[PDB]
């Protein structure tokens, strides 16, 4: 809306060049941040145990 | 048969077994005519 | 405000054809335990209403 | 088990085969899931609820 | 319509397919997290218990 | 997909092919049973012979596995499918996926426990991170 048409024409070729640096300063890693996956759980044995528990399952055990 | 027959025995016809047909899909309000014959004697 | 897995589960259950009958209309467990009923050969179950 | 079913089919000759739903970890120590394949629940004095 | 109009449209379509796929990845590894939150919270209430 | 599997040229193409490389097999050890003895020194003329057995194998197990109709290969995968989604679950349940049809056919004393529920099963995605890794590893032998 702003340059004529001469200034247009030259700020277009311009502008093309600056899209594809932009393509180049962008890289493309992807990958390794699409393989990752929610994938988290807990897992654990936590007893309390009186001591004569503690022999009472030492009986079953080795 | 209308639509409904016409789309699931013509389309298919019986046949079957390895075909698979394709896709499916002033002068403001008076109540008197403004009438179209322009003799005044049409009506 | 959150998306919702939910975390669906390892569910694994047992479809028991559980035969009851001639049920006697018993209050909550504590008194149908076992040990303190001593149901009849005809009762077969005991109902735990509340 | 095929003795599993011919005993269940003697006890139930007159009463509902009402089908109620297990959870595998509401069993104790003793009705183990390898334990069930061979003989079976094994309801105690206690009785289990179903 | 030059080919480098329409090379930047392929680059909104890419870039933005990929931004849908982004932020429902979000969404599941925050509901993970809180998800082992609550078996936190639900073992505090069971072992203190 | 549906064009292909249901092909029939390619489907009783596939069948002859199961004929031919059975009766292949067939000959091959028929033949393999007995020596020939004449007057001659001989090789051992037996390299070339296991050769062709194993090449009537490989080659009829190809045909008989691609010539799988397909609501018995959805069975299969959903087979693979309970075997995947199985591991993280109980230690009878583990081993009953992975087949193991063994099983199947003063003294009040003070104890809890507290457990991790064992069912945690994290999300959609990491069930096919199960399938794609049974079927896409390198092959472990022949």
């Amino acid at each position: 809306t702003v340059l004529p048409p001469a200034d247009f024409l030259h700020a277009w070729l311009r502008h093309c060049r600056l899209r594809d640096e932009l393509d180049a300063l962008a890289g493309d890693p992807s990958m390794l941040s699409r393989n990752v996956f929610p994938d988290m759980r807990l897992q654990g044995r936590v007893d309390i145990l009186t001591d004569s528990a503690l022999r009472r399952r030492d009986y079953v055990a080795v | 048969i209308s639509y409904e027959e016409t789309k699931a025995l013509a389309r298919f016809k019986g046949r079957g077994r390895e075909y698979i047909p394709p896709k499916l899909t002033e002068e403001t309000l008076t109540l008197v005519h403004h009438t179209a014959s322009r003799n005044p004697l049409s009506p | 405000s959150q998306l919702l897995t939910g975390e669906r589960r390892i569910f694994e259950y047992l479809l028991c054809q559980v035969g009851v009958g001639r049920s006697v209309v018993v209050e909550d467990e504590k008194e149908a335990c076992g040990s303190r009923f001593s149901l009849l050969w005809e009762y077969d179950s005991a109902y735990l209403e509340k | 088990t095929p003795h599993l079913v011919s005993a269940f089919e003697r006890r139930t000759q007159g009463r509902l085969l009402t089908y109620s739903f297990v959870d595998t970890a509401s069993l104790d120590e003793d009705n183990s899931l390898q334990d069930i394949a061979r003989r079976g629940l094994k309801i105690p004095m206690t009785g289990m609820r179903f | 319509s030059s080919p480098s109009e329409e090379a930047l449209l392929e680059r909104r379509r890419r870039i933005d397919r990929e931004l849908v796929e982004k932020h429902r990845q979000l969404g599941q590894l925050h509901s993970n997290f809180l998800s082992v939150q609550k078996r936190i919270d639900e073992a505090s209430k069971n072992l203190v218990g | 997909v549906e064009m292909v599997a249901r092909d029939r040229r390619r489907g009783k193409s596939r069948q002859s092919a199961i004929k031919n490389f059975t009766t292949l097999f067939r000959r091959v050890l028929s033949g393999e049973k007995y020596l020939l003895v004449t007057q001659a020194q001989y090789q051992d003329s037996r390299d070339q012979g296991t050769r062709r057995l194993l090449a009537a194998v490989k080659h009829t197990l190809t045909v008989k596995m691609c010539d799988l109709s397909l609501p018995i290969q959805r069975a299969v995968a959903y087979r693979l499918y309970v075997l995947c989604v199985s591991q993280s679950g109980s230690s009878f349940l583990r081993k009953l996926a992975a087949m193991d049809r063994d099983g199947v056919m003063d003294s009040e004393i003070l104890s809890t426990a507290v457990k991790a529920d064992p069912s945690s099963l994290p999300s959609r995605e990491h069930g096919n991170l199960m399938m794609t890794l049974l079927v896409f590893s390198p092959p472990t032998s022949d």
